[PDB]
RNA sequence: AUGUUCUAACGUUGACCCGUAAUCCGGGUUGCGGACAGUGUCUGGUGGGUAGUUUGACUGGGGCGGUCU
RNA sequence: GUUUAUUAAAAACACAGCACUGUGCAAACACGAAAGUGGACGUAUACGGUGUGACGCCUGCCCGGUGCCGGAAGGUUAAUU
RNA sequence: UUUUGUAUAAUGGGUCAGCGACUUAUAUUCUGUAGCAAGGUUAACCGAAUAGGGGAGCCGAAGGGAAACCGAGUCUUAACUGGGCGUUAAGUUGCAGGGUAUAGACCCGAAACCCGGUGAUCUAGCCAUGGGCAGGUUGAAGGUCUAACUGGAGGACCGAACCGACUAAUGUUGAAAAAUUAGCGGAUGACUUGUGGCUGGGGGUGAAAGGCCAAUCAAACCGGGAGAUAGCU
RNA sequence: AGGGUGACAGCCCCGUACACAAAAAUGCACAUGCUGUGAGCUCGAUGAGUAGGGCGGGACACGUGGUAUCCUGUCUGAAUA
RNA sequence: UAAGGUGAUAUGAACCGUUAUAACCGGCGAUUUCCGAAUGGGGAAACCCAGUGUGUUUCGACACACUAUCAUUAACUGAAUCCAUAGGUUAAUGAGGCGAACCGGGGGAACUGAAACAUCUAAGUACCCCGAGGAAAAGAAAUCAACCGAGAUUCCCCCAG
């Protein structure tokens, strides 16, 4: 059957990507949170 | 809206015509 | 924005009230007009966005100190 | 206080000119409307479109009926 | 044709067709504090809403109630004064 | 444990180990105890000072009356034979404790409400751009009133791929959180499919089932208000 | 003080009390140069779409109340020693 | 400052140093790829693609610097349109982004409590947003008082539940 998890890397860096995230305040709210956690992968990027 | 005639009145009359056409000035 | 290039009068908040006293949000927004006015000393129209109050002023003060006003402040016309 | 007329506020999602390589915007010229329309404050109406809620207890289960001083 | 992904595929939904109704264009209507945008680079042989549901034969009586439409004599009635 | 009542066939516990529930602060009252006593005690602050200073205050030694006011009385009433409340019981500040108040207030537990974010890689609809549909039938219009021939229409027909999901059996701690097997429907269309795009939560999208919106839907998910509240267990 | 050392160290070690130290940069507090700022004294002047008001709200412990006072979206509008 | 040393897991190897450029510690410097505000344009962060100017060239190329946006100011240029103004270009100066709390401001819930609930409460709290500073804000009476007087603002204890 058809699962829910179907992968593309472009959609998955337009979606959720560093860029995309830098490109609105709250997308830089959420790098900034994860920044202060202290996250070793911000983003989807790497 | 007191004026002088160069050529009271309502603020509309001198606002918009006499004011701009150069027919009074305010007082 | 909903501001009084002259007063800088803007949207302001408070209640509407019910005859049994409910309170709801609501704005109270300025009376606000765009207007040509006719400024002798650059024989030339500057549209200003104004509230009533503010064209009261502008009568009142004339509008060369009122555009001195607006340049001093930065406000641009 | 109603009506006609007027233009100068105001409208233009008519035309043309310029900024300009631009179908946005602004300025200009002109036509058409024109103190109307429209917007602010106040105000009457309407308003399950939306919202917050209420919609009793007793009871040989509950409801219905009856009851409540 | 469509539908309750995972207990219902149907008589349900849709449908061409029909009717009522709104809408003169900056349309009605819808998304939007707004600017705007869809409707439509369409213009009443068009577009929206509603109900009915190919086709055939048809679709009777009631406007008192509730809506909607039109009216404006009179009554009542807001801010304001 | 809960009950009128449980060997109960009512609840809970497989066992062990570790953890797991009446607290804390500030007010207030009462008891005990200590100090001082018609007095008791200081707060902030000053002070290097657990000292010392600081008496601002607070409680008490007087009550009655709505109050003015009067005062061991006072109020009531025009006035009491009277009547009500008082007068002839030591308080106060620590320290310990019992209770109360405000706080999560003994612990654990909702369904929910609100705020800000994250999500259309599933799915619904739409947009743009590409792809797919073996094989076999039927024979519309038209062409050269009717005939022959030609012609090749269709949400046309039979049927694989492809898209579905009507029936049955199996499976049901599965091979699988929806399948397998045998049959079944559509199969040039209102078809199907790849890639990318757009619509966001009282919101979307819906040939409408309250369907679908990431195994979640009569209001998604994540974080927060938050220890919501729980007259219940 | 404290820590270490093959068990518990004043005297084994590192410290501790105490006494000292800066080429360089730099904080501070003074003093003294320099740029601008311009003391003092007579004589004036004295904040207007403002205060106040009407309407709607909000803020004040104060819920419109008999409701002072403050703010102002809207309409108005003084006297100015 | 020194008789030791070349950071750790982590030994070894090859070495450095022992009277002073071994190492180590501190001050001041130098270097400081790419991404990131990211700023030459673009972009699926750590990549893709330029223009301009100098200087080097062995003619294949090569090096280095500059080129964002906005605000302000100045100069020059410059419409409709006559003067002009808008517009344009260049230069200088500044900004931008990040950061736990505290601070000022713009907006602003509901659960909950009221043993239901609407006024009221929770609370101007949570949360969102803007801005600042080492603190911020406030501040030198159109203030109180009560016929006596006090003398800006802020904070603490009382007044007083
Ligand atoms: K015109
Ligand atoms: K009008
Ligand atoms: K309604
Ligand atoms: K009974
Ligand atoms: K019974
Ligand atoms: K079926
Ligand atoms: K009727
Ligand atoms: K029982
Ligand atoms: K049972
Ligand atoms: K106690
Ligand atoms: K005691
Ligand atoms: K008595
Ligand atoms: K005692
Ligand atoms: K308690
Ligand atoms: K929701
Ligand atoms: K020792
Ligand atoms: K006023
Ligand atoms: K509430
Ligand atoms: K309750
Ligand atoms: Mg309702
Ligand atoms: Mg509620
Ligand atoms: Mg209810
Ligand atoms: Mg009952
Ligand atoms: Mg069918
Ligand atoms: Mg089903
Ligand atoms: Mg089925
Ligand atoms: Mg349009
Ligand atoms: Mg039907
Ligand atoms: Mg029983
Ligand atoms: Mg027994
Ligand atoms: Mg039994
Ligand atoms: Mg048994
Ligand atoms: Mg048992
Ligand atoms: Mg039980
Ligand atoms: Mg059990
Ligand atoms: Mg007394
Ligand atoms: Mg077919
Ligand atoms: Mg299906
Ligand atoms: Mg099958
Ligand atoms: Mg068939
Ligand atoms: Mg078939
Ligand atoms: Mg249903
Ligand atoms: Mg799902
Ligand atoms: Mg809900
Ligand atoms: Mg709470
Ligand atoms: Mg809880
Ligand atoms: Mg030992
Ligand atoms: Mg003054
Ligand atoms: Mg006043
Ligand atoms: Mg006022
Ligand atoms: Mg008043
Ligand atoms: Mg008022
Ligand atoms: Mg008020
Ligand atoms: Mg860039
Ligand atoms: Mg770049
Ligand atoms: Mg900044
Ligand atoms: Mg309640
Ligand atoms: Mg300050
Ligand atoms: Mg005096």
């Amino acid at each position: 059957m058809k699962r829910t998890f179907q992968p593309s890397v472009l959609k998955r860096n337009r979606s959720h990507g560093f860029r995309a995230r830098m490109a609105t305040k709250n997308g830089r709210q959420v790098l900034a949170r994860r920044r202060a956690k202290g996250r070793a992968r911000l983003t989807v990027s790497k | 809206m007191q004026v002088i005639l160069l050529d009271n009145v309502k603020a509309g009359y001198a606002r918009n015509f006499l004011v701009p056409q150069g027919k009074a000035v305010p007082a | 924005s909903r501001v009084c290039q002259v007063t800088g009068k803007r949207p302001v908040t408070g209640n509407n009230r019910s005859h049994a006293l409910n309170a709801t949000k609501r704005r109270f927004l300025p009376n606000l007009h765009s207007h040509r006015f006719w400024v002798e000393s650059e024989k030339r129209f500057v549209t200003l966005r104004v509230s009533a109050k503010g064209m009261r002023v502008i009568d009142k003060k004339g509008i060369d100190t009122v555009l001195a006003e607006l340049r001093a402040r930065g406000e641009k016309y």
